[PDB]
């Protein structure tokens, strides 16, 4: 019998709307989330931190404690991205500790802890201190493919994972990688090298997602993701509904009841609507990652990078380089971090001319040990180019960090109103000391969200609309010259203005009939029904046949027209008993359900 | 001129300055960053205004800093303003005999009356007038 | 062993998804590499493809079938037909049957799909026979269903009788998605034991099982599956044709087909799709709604449609509960076409109406006299009294009471039709055919244009976006503006005005350079992924009557470059990148 | 018109006498207020 988590509340919004959904849209449909059986809810973690910060301008800390508290029954799951946290570097232990500590205490029960490149010793700090605190900690297998990559390699990190004291392993396909033959051979080699209950979280791009959570339950998954149906499928998971109904009459029954999922589905199908803003270009099924293994996604950064450069002729180039590179750094998982510095090393390498002439940075930090161990060995040759014969480490990256807490607190005294803060000022502290700043001043303002009828409005005329103008008043006539945006984020949007050739930025703010249904007539021009023996049609379409003459007498059910609608054929009868005073139809004529087709003097 | 609460172990106090009428007359120089209705931002210091006061001579002065501190008249936003007169009313102070150690010596300096505020007197006025029609 | 792939986009999948309003035009281009693929057939004309060319697009079917037969020269053409139904709503006598499916074998048809919506097979022998006759392909369908008169047995016992009729391959056709894959399992597998022949299973996506129902299927030999091109996949079409071949590459039933080219294929589809914006529905994704209300996947981008012309679309969520109550009152036909139209629309007027059955559509009212075949369970006699009345149902194949046509209606036709062709087209909406043929003799056809996807609005939709009043902040200040030559109030000081009218990246980096000031580029001193140090000239910059370089910020690798020579800028843009 | 409001932690004995103006007593201290 297998459980099942929901990811709507934080993967689904990151996989499909950028992060960007609301903790009150989130509260309303909780108590029927809190009354499905759900193993656990994705809530917290991942990009939300971030996005509720930069853009939502909401503490992430209070979304964790509004969702605790409207999920009572339900227990709570965060990702964390070991060492890394739910952040950009490394942290100090004891910042990993006391994160670990906080997320537990405000909520938290479930922690699936993984890191990007598989290198299990960033996860073990993360590990004991979930486990110190007494809660579950679910160790993840990162999947990926390679030369490198294989079934026994993953069911050895299963091994490690569970000697480090772990409830659960998961397996986390980002990119949609599994194909079902081997999520069959995985799950099986797993199931025999580990005693621990399995999770599945298998992203759908690629289509292969259902088959291969089918393969998985055959061979004894224990666990299995799915997204409300509203934001499941492409870049999400696969539908929880339609999980639920796999597996509905089998062994594996879930007990889960499908009209509730149904219900809670059609709440956020309204949600998702006001952040039509943020949906991506590319939807649905991306089979791409399936020729040649380039995520899809990383191929909708890169060339939205290639585009802002005018560069997009060379993607061809890029996408030749890029495993090139991925080979070059010992196969590491194309996820964030490695995806964006694998993909702008090659776009560097490809306008050069020639590979690793130039070198990015964050990739000199990879070849220097910092992010962890390579899966696989890097090229020599490539880390001499860049690196030249500077000290590889070979420790834990963390290793090398003093305890910070102590230094952090310090550096937020007078802003940070409590130890979370402290935390939040961790994680991001240029961004976070803005925000702490503007939280204590009640200034606050998030990015609203744009209606969507009124943006096309503004950016069809966009290209149309004029600039330049001549202003006359008091005499004084003065040559105007606008430039700039006023239509994507207006409010936020600045002008810049030329009054008689001298340039001055403006700021705007906005503080904010002729049409009859009254008339006689419909829009052909034919009567609208005055009384009630005005014969009409409820739906619209063409009139096959008159079965009646301009005057005749008539009877209540007499078939007087005939119309198809709807490729159907139905033949209109009469309301009311009496004379047929006039037709305003022939065969052959298109009608619509407010004009009155024959009319009848009753009696 | 900070827009701290010295009540508050001097916290913040950022947020609208709804009314300012400046300080004047003789003796009395004012270097301002505020205004009327200016909103301070939090992403820098408190300080809204210098207020820089001169006499004759050390009891001039100090007679000339406490009437300009009340001269300075701020309205949405706590200010250090009380707390001043509250140094200026210590004899040690005017006395003219001090070190870096005062202001620790002398933590009593922030146990000040709080003249209750004239926008709760207009709130506490409308409220017999609401009670008083219907 | 291996397994073969029929992809159904020219037919199936813009039906399923853009209400069967794909152009010829925008199919031709591709057909080469579908051509080249190993497909086993391609799904190119039937269902609801005659109706909407002639109807919508303004073209002649036949015509499509010619071009189609000509442009896949070495892949077989699939049609997919109603039985005694043809591709219309109603049973047609059987010389026109038999004329029909001769003049679509002779204009290139190779395989015929051969389906009735009540399951009713003495409705589909005059189409089997007659593809048999003129020597092609028939293969038998079952249309897939579920009420408590259905189940295993009940559909192998007309896969036998399918095959006692001499067919070449056996169809499953579940049109509204309600396989689970533990039912498709045992399906497949009481079908091998109990027919010879091939099977081919046909699964809509709706619920979201149909991938996993292809799983279990393959497991229990199944020999063809079809799958829709990935860009017109999922939800209410098909499971994606690549996504099939990537989870049978290496097995024992691999593919032998090249996803790449399938992937160049699925690529040329996004970019069609495109233009027809316009047609597509809310009503399209995964709905597991659908294992009750049963609505068919060709149906549903329609139905919406449909409702959309008739300003009826806040209405969806009560026909489809309204549609179930029809089906159970009609004896639990199968919703397939034609059933599903006549339950749908039946539907969609009791919703209307406020009240169920007091209007009745005509092919309603045939349906319980049973002329279109035997309903598998009994039908409501109320409703029946209430529509039909006191009268009589008659419990023959239906097309028994037919007598023949066509040599009736090409007299009806002389001096239109300008060929056989054009007299079938008469046959399935004569009325329609008619203004059609008359329209195309007189070179007078207009179709429905595809609308722009952003036309320029129009001046009175523009003014509901501008605002009346505003603050507007210039050099430190801000000013109340109210507008109303314009009369305008600043600060509560109305002055006339007179106008008279004349005809990229924000930094997220600090390492991301900017100007302070707006102007036009004159020179940019670097080429992407130079080694950089602060205090380089960098970009070069006219404005104040003057040209000045621009210098490093930072110290590092310059990334990107958003800018080139002549270029306007502002000083909210990002102008390069450089890491530090 | 003899109230007391209470208003934030505080009260506060007010009686009132009387566009056009009261004029009025807060805690014994009388002065002149005008609505509009
Ligand atoms: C008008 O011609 C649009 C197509 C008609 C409705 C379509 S036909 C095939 C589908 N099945 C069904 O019952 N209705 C759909
Ligand atoms: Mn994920
Ligand atoms: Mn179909």
């Amino acid at each position: 019998k297998v459980h099942v988590t929901d990811v709507v509340l934080r993967d689904g919004h990151q996989s499909l709307i950028a992060t960007r959904m609301r903790t009150d849209d989130m509260l309303p449909i909780c108590s029927k989330l809190d009354a499905v059986g759900y193993w656990s809810l994705e809530a917290w973690g991942g990009a939300t931190f971030d996005a509720c910060v930069r853009y939502l301008r909401e503490d992430p800390w209070e979304r964790l404690k509004k969702l605790r508290k409207a999920l009572p029954n339900s227990r709570l799951q965060m990702l964390l991205r070991g060492q890394n946290l739910l952040g950009y570097r490394h942290y100090s232990d004891d910042v990993v500790r006391a994160f670990v500590q906080k997320s537990a205490d405000n909520g938290i029960d479930v922690f699936r802890i993984f890191d990007a490149m598989n290198d299990l010793r960033n996860l073990k700090v993360s590990i004991e201190s979930v486990k110190a605190v007494g809660k579950h900690a679910e160790g993840t297998i990162s999947y990926t493919t390679s030369p490198v990559h294989d079934i026994p390699y993953f069911v050895n990190l299963a091994k490690e994972l569970e000697s480090f004291g772990c409830d659960t392993i998961a397996i986390k396909d980002m990119a949609s990688l599994l194909t079902p033959q081997v999520t069959g051979d995985l799950v099986k080699a797993l199931r025999e090298a580990v005693s621990l209950p399995i999770h599945l979280h298998a992203h759908a791009t690629s289509g292969l997602a259902s088959m291969s959570i089918q393969r998985a339950v055959d061979n004894g998954v224990a666990i299995v993701d799915g997204c409300i149906s509203s934001f499941a499928e492409g870049a999400s998971l696969p539908a929880t509904e339609s999980i639920v109904a796999a597996l509905k009459g089998t062994e594996y029954d879930t007990g889960l009841d499908i009209g509730l999922l149904q219900e809670i589905s059609a709440y956020f199908r309204e949600v998702r609507k006001k952040y039509w803003q943020f949906e991506s270009e590319f939807t649905g099924v991306d089979t791409r990652v399936l020729v040649n293994q380039v995520p899809g996604g990383m191929i909708s950064n890169l060339s939205n990078q290639l585009k802002e450069q005018g560069a997009l002729d060379r993607m061809d180039a890029v996408l030749d380089e890029i495993p090139r590179v991925r080979e070059d750094l010992g196969y590491p998982p194309l996820v964030t971090p490695t995806s964006q510095i694998v993909g702008t090393q090659a776009v560097l390498n490809v306008m050069t001319g020639a590979r690793y002439k130039s070198v990015t940075n964050e990739v000199k930090n990879y070849l220097l040990g910092h992010y962890g161990k390579a899966p696989s060995t890097v090229n020599p040759d490539v880390r001499n180019l860049a690196v030249g014969n500077a000290q590889v480490i070979e420790c834990r990256p963390a290793d090398l960090l003093t305890a910070e807490m102590e230094k952090l607190r310090n550096e937020v005294e007078g802003l940070a109103a409590s130890a979370a803060d402290v935390l939040t000022y961790a994680m991001f502290p240029d961004l976070a000391k803005t925000f702490l700043q503007e939280r204590n001043a009640g200034s606050l303002k998030p990015e609203p969200l744009l209606d969507k009828e009124a943006v096309t409005s503004r950016e069809s005329h966009s290209r149309f609309a004029p600039t330049e103008f001549n202003v006359t008043l008091h005499g004084e006539t003065f040559h105007i010259k606008l430039t700039g945006s006023g239509h994507h984020g207006e409010e936020q949007r600045p002008f810049y203005v030329s009054v008689d050739g001298v340039t001055e930025e403006v700021v705007v703010e906005i503080l904010n009939e002729a049409k009859r249904k009254a008339s006689s007539a419909a829009s052909s021009g034919r009567p609208r029904p005055t009384h009630a023996g005005c014969v009409t049609t409820a739906m619209p379409g063409t009139i096959v046949d008159v079965k009646v003459n301009v005057g005749d007498k008539v009877s209540a059910g007499d078939a007087v027209l005939v119309i198809e609608a709807m490729k159907m054929e139905n033949e209109i009868q009469a309301s009311k008993s009496g004379v047929v005073v006039a037709i305003n139809v022939k065969k052959g004529d298109s009608v619509t359900p407010d004009e009155a087709l024959l009319e009848i003097q009753p009696d | 001129i900070n827009a701290e609460d010295p009540k508050n172990d001097f916290l913040p106090s950022f947020g609208k300055i709804t009314r300012y009428y400046a300080p004047g007359g003789p003796g009395i120089r004012m270097d301002a960053a505020m205004y009327s209705g200016y909103v301070i931002p939090p992403y820098y210091d408190s300080m809204c205004a210098k207020l820089t006061v001169w006499a004759l001579n050390w009891e001039s002065v100090v007679e000339r800093g406490r009437r300009a501190l009340n001269d300075t008249v701020v309205y949405g936003v706590k200010t250090t303003i009380p707390y001043y007169q509250e140094i200026l009313k210590h004899p040690d102070f005017r006395n003219a005999i001090f070190n870096t150690s005062f202001v620790e010596s002398h933590p009593e300096l922030a146990n000040y009356a709080t003249q209750f505020p004239r926008e709760l007197v207009a709130a506490a006025i409308s409220a017999a007038i609401a009670a008083h029609e219907g």
